[PDB]
């Protein structure tokens, strides 16, 4: 055929020759860098230029068969020539629409569904509502934001391995063949372009495009979702605004919120552990967040938070040099300086042991609502500016700047008693229980803080101490930018060291940051979590402990049905069914219990009345002393933090919820997890071919067949040994799976070994 | 009278006292032919109604 | 899927005379005819058909044995005899969804003597006014209608 | 079978059940009458009677 | 407290032959209830 016809004939020279030999396809791309044309400058000019001719468009051989050589008034469509370097007959813009309005005509079934990005912009346009015009002064604070909603936010190298497998199906490389997490995007994008006959590379840009995440340094003065940022021009103007809202849908997720919740948790609890380093490692090793772990969105995610950065310390990686301090993010920006260990007396005849930083430093604040900059000398507050939307915005950032610069002149304002203490009943620091008494009040302060005059100049006005405009006087180095402030440009990441009390202590000797800055405040779960780990359900509560206790019993479910079917005991005393048990009322979980145990007797006595269903939702009932009863039991109840939950034994309940049509359990609304399972006959083997789960046996053997290509692995029999050609050409010996594990749990028994050896 | 553009998102209203001398364009048909009627009559502000 | 191949399924290699519950959710019948069931089908007492695309149920065997029949989400319509004669033994009935003119279509449900619960939902027999008193006094066998009682109680298994 | 209250006449000679037919019973809340145009349409109407 | 918590009125039509629960009768006082294992009858 013509391609091994060509390669032969690029075989038969020398040079040719040697180039194939020598070259490794790893370096295939670095010999696609060798290009001896020229690049066109000002290619306008030229295409200008080009367009004046008879046949400036190239088009394939084809064409010959297709597209008459003239039309009805005898002009030229193609002519019998060749392109410079290749075969493309030469042809004119007549062809191209001769081709238009007369070309034979299919259906673009597929276009929509490969170009869902700009017909969903085309819908949110279609939809949108416009509002009145204001004209005004326009201020556009810099920050970055996103571009292309409808991302599904993967990482570059996931959405080359999803694209990989959607499009280039026999071509995959060796990660996705020794690969388990079938993405569900990706079957439902190969459902999707079953029959597509666009060019291949085109489909792999789009999904590309699709399913990537992008984001850039804008001016913005209004909303900051995605949605708002593609039509940044037409609602914000340098004297102008114009009110808009886009009618499509937005897809605002939640895991960030879910990440926060667990890295307070973790760091809450680990503090007081004995081993914080290791036990947190642990956890984050073994959680995960939405049927997702944990590891992949700390890698992926840009959060940044104390508790967040602290995990990343201990597990070692790079955070910004900087701390989120009274809900501002800071950052040095000039100037150095030195902590020194104190002792002061405050106002309320208090003694606090502080550490408070000596030099000529500079800071740059940027809040939610405020952006800030202050230059402090030696125990001495220099210069403070902020500017901010609302006056309470301006009072906490300068409260927050203020008692940072931990000053000599407000030690002596203190009023009151500084024994504030968070919810966990943990001693707070020093410079904490100053910022939350001076939040409480500040008066007293603002009068015997300082008071002078100021210079008056276009662009920036003073405030007096009850915090009023003022151009004639103000307070010690504080005033405040008519202007908004632009935030901070960069952020300096530097190799940091972790103290085992989860302190982050610079290379120079300094802490950065520390468990008592977290927030103790509490949220709420959008998504799932599950762990695997330690008795840790400390704040997990009822509501969220039955989740993961039916989590766990789904995850482990084939061990559970072996040890239900022959050893019932040994799965009922498992310990970690205890915190169940703590919800059930402790004057009747004897009767649930034997009742639980007497249906199950019931249950393996008779066959053919097999019900997962009923034993996952009954068995956690059956871990406690089976006193005999006889009454029929139909509703068990389920303590909720003092709410008396029922879950009926036959049909669903508000507790447990499992929907037939779509196989997905959840409880109590929040999400649980789904069955392995599609048959009414006990069997997994209904699916949609998932060529998946496969090991290589090193290069190709000759005794095994002829090698295969992937699409036909799946006629392998189960444990059968064949070759197929994975990657770019790479003929390897492959094998089904005989043993159902994975990956992730080697090395983790010799992992604890060898720290048990090291420690 | 109250006159609202769709097209800008305004609102506007002209009180009788403009009415004698207006165009007509911007009011409808059963509007604008009650106008041409009542046009002749308005003294001051006031239509005459003996 | 189709009828036959559905009911094939869930009988599981058995014979057609040892099911006590048959769930047939989301099939098809060709021209909206019941197929596929037959009368070797003596043991079942839990029957579900949803999303099954019939017209009418005029095909059904006879199931003495048949105890809670459910239709739901179709578009059954047209004489109730069938279902009066041919299982005269039902218990609990489920019609939510479907399509049915007035109690003059309705009245044949009468015959059966056991019918505990009736249930409609989304029918324009319910828009009629007085709906709930009017069944209950066609139907004085039955005693707790979309899922409630004379007396607007929930009904406990 | 379909609630149909004008059906009492069938029986009911009408002025027994007048009070029927007064749907408000009070002040409703539109204040529907007054305005410019309904001037205008009053002062043509008036000297077109008189035309 | 050893019991099932507070049940409602309503809710108590689904607890079983002499089974026994916490259930709320009124004003701000709990009271523990057991159903009934026989029914009485009337004429």
């Amino acid at each position: 055929m013509e391609r091994i016809k060509e390669l032969r004939d690029l075989m038969s020279q020398s040079r040719t020759r040697e180039i194939l030999t020598k070259t490794t396809v790893d370096h295939m791309a670095i010999i696609k860098k060798y290009t001896s044309g020229r690049q066109e400058k000002n290619p306008a000019l030229r295409m200008k230029w080009m367009m004046a001719m008879k046949y400036p468009i190239t088009a394939d051989k084809r064409i010959m068969e297709m597209i008459p050589e003239r039309n009805e008034q005898r002009q030229t469509l193609w002519s019998k020539t060749n392109d410079a370097g290749s075969d493309r007959v030469m042809v004119s813009p007549l062809a191209v629409t001769w081709w238009n309005r007369n070309g034979p005509t299919t259906s673009t079934v597929h276009y929509p569904k490969v170009y869902k990005t700009y017909f969903e912009k085309v819908e949110r346009l279609k939809h949108g509502t416009f509002g009145p015009v204001h004209f005004r002064n326009q201020v556009k604070i810099r920050r970055r934001v996103d571009i292309n909603p409808g991302h599904a936010d993967l990482s570059a190298k996931e959405a080359q391995d999803v694209i990989m497998e959607v499009v280039f199906p026999n071509e995959v490389g060796a990660r996705i063949l020794t690969s388990e997490s079938q993405l569900t995007i990706t079957k439902e994008k190969k459902k999707e372009l079953q029959d597509c006959k666009i060019a291949p590379l085109m489909v792999a840009y789009m999904l590309e495009r699709e399913l990537v995440r992008k984001t850039r340094f804008l001016p913005v003065a209004g909303g900051t979702s995605s949605v708002y940022i593609e039509v940044l021009h037409l609602t914000q103007g340098t004297c102008w605004e114009q009110m808009y809202t886009p009618g499509g849908e937005v897809r605002n997720d939640d895991v960030d919120q879910s990440l926060i919740i667990a890295a307070r948790n973790i760091v809450r609890r680990a503090t007081v552990s004995a081993d914080p380093l290791a036990s947190l490692l642990e956890m984050c090793h073994s959680t995960q967040i939405g049927g997702v772990r944990m590891v992949d969105i700390l890698r992926q995610n840009p959060t940044e938070e104390q508790a967040v950065d602290i995990c990343k310390a201990a597990m070692g990686l790079r955070i910004s040099s900087s701390f989120s301090f009274g809900g501002f993010t800071f950052k040095r920006t000039s100037g150095s300086s030195v902590k020194r260990e104190e002792e002061v007396l405050t106002g309320n005849l208090q003694t606090l042991k502080i550490r408070v930083h000596e030099g000529y430093e500079e800071f740059t604040m940027v809040g939610r609502r405020a952006t800030a900059i202050l230059r402090k000398a030696t125990r001495r507050l220099i210069q403070l500016i902020v500017s901010g939307k609302d006056e309470q915005s301006i009072a906490e950032a300068i409260i927050v700047a203020m008692v940072f610069s931990q000053e000599d002149c407000m030690i002596k304002a203190v009023r009151g008693d500084l024994n504030f203490v968070n919810r966990a009943n943990q001693r707070l620091n020093p410079m904490h229980q100053l910022l939350r008494h001076f939040q409480k009040d500040a008066k007293v302060l603002f009068q015997n803080w300082g008071i002078e005059p100021i210079d008056n100049v276009m662009g920036m006005i003073g405030i007096l101490p009850d915090m009023t405009p003022s151009t004639e006087m103000s307070l010690r180095g504080v005033r405040v930018s008519k202007m908004g402030v632009d935030e901070y440009s960069s952020t300096e990441r530097v190799v940091v060291s972790i103290d085992r009390f989860l302190r982050v202590r610079d290379q120079r000797g300094n802490v950065l940051l520390s468990p008592e800055e977290v927030s103790e405040t509490q949220g709420t779960e959008k998504l799932t979590i599950t762990y695997s780990s330690s008795m840790m359900w400390e704040i997990n509560g009822p509501e969220s402990v039955l989740v993961n206790t039916y989590q766990w019993i789904i995850r482990n479910w084939e061990n559970v049905k072996i040890q239900w079917s022959q050893d019932p005991t040994m799965l009922y005393n498992k310990m970690e069914f205890e915190p169940f048990q703590s919800l059930v009322p402790k004057a009747a979980r004897g009767q649930y219990s034997g009742f639980v145990r007497v249906l199950f007797q019931q249950m393996r006595d008779v066959l053919g009345t097999f019900d997962t269903v009923q034993i996952i939702k009954l068995l956690p009932f059956a871990a406690a002393p089976p006193e005999q009863s006889r009454m029929q039991f139909s509703s068990l109840t389920v303590n909720v933090r003092g709410s008396g939950m029922r879950i009926v034994v036959r049909g669903n309940s508000p507790v447990f919820n499992y929907n037939k049509a779509t196989k997905r359990l959840t409880v109590l609304g929040k999400d649980a997890g789904a069955l392995m399972e599609d048959p009414d006959e006990g069997t997994a083997g209904v699916e949609s071919a998932v060529l998946r789960g496969f090991l290589i046996l090193g290069k190709e053997n000759k005794r095994y067949g002829p090698a295969l290509s992937i699409n036909e692995l799946s006629n392998l029999a189960k444990g059968e040994k064949a070759n197929v050609l994975i990657g770019q050409g790479d003929v390897v010996l492959v094998m089904k799976r005989k043993r159902d594990s994975s990956i992730l749990t080697d090395s983790q028994t010799a992992t604890k070994r060898i720290r048990m050896a090291i420690n | 009278y109250m006159f609202e553009s769709k097209s800008m998102k305004l609102r506007t209203q002209v009180p009788a006292e403009m009415l004698a001398n207006i165009d007509l364009k911007y009011f409808n048909k059963s509007t604008r032919e009650k106008i041409e009627k009542i046009r002749p009559l308005l003294i001051d502000g006031t239509a005459s109604l003996s | 899927m189709e009828m036959g191949r559905r009911i094939h399924l869930e009988l599981r290699n058995r014979t057609p005379s040892d099911v006590k519950e048959l769930v047939l959710d989301n099939s098809r019948s060709n021209e909206g005819k019941l197929e596929g069931l037959t009368d070797e089908f003596e043991e079942l007492e839990f029957l579900s058909t949803i999303n099954v695309g019939l017209t009418s149920i005029a095909n059904l065997p006879k199931l003495n044995k048949l105890k809670k029949l459910e239709l739901s989400d179709n578009r059954v319509s047209g004489g109730l005899e069938v279902l009066a004669e041919k299982c005269p033994n039902l218990t609990h009935l489920n019609l939510s969804g479907n399509k049915i003119k007035d109690l003059s279509t309705i009245e044949p449900l009468k015959k059966l003597e056991n019918l505990k619960s009736l249930d409609l939902f989304n029918c324009e027999v319910t828009n009629l006014n007085d709906y709930r008193e009017n069944v209950f006094k066609l139907l004085p066998q039955l005693t707790y209608l979309d899922g409630y009682d004379r007396d607007d109680k929930e009904a406990p298994d | 079978m379909d609630v149909n209250p004008t059906l009492l006449f069938l029986k009911v000679p009408v002025q027994n059940a007048i009070s029927t037919t007064f749907p408000y019973t009070g002040d409703p809340p539109y204040s529907h009458g007054t305005g410019t145009g309904y001037t205008m349409d009053t002062v043509n109407r008036t000297h077109k009677y008189s035309e």
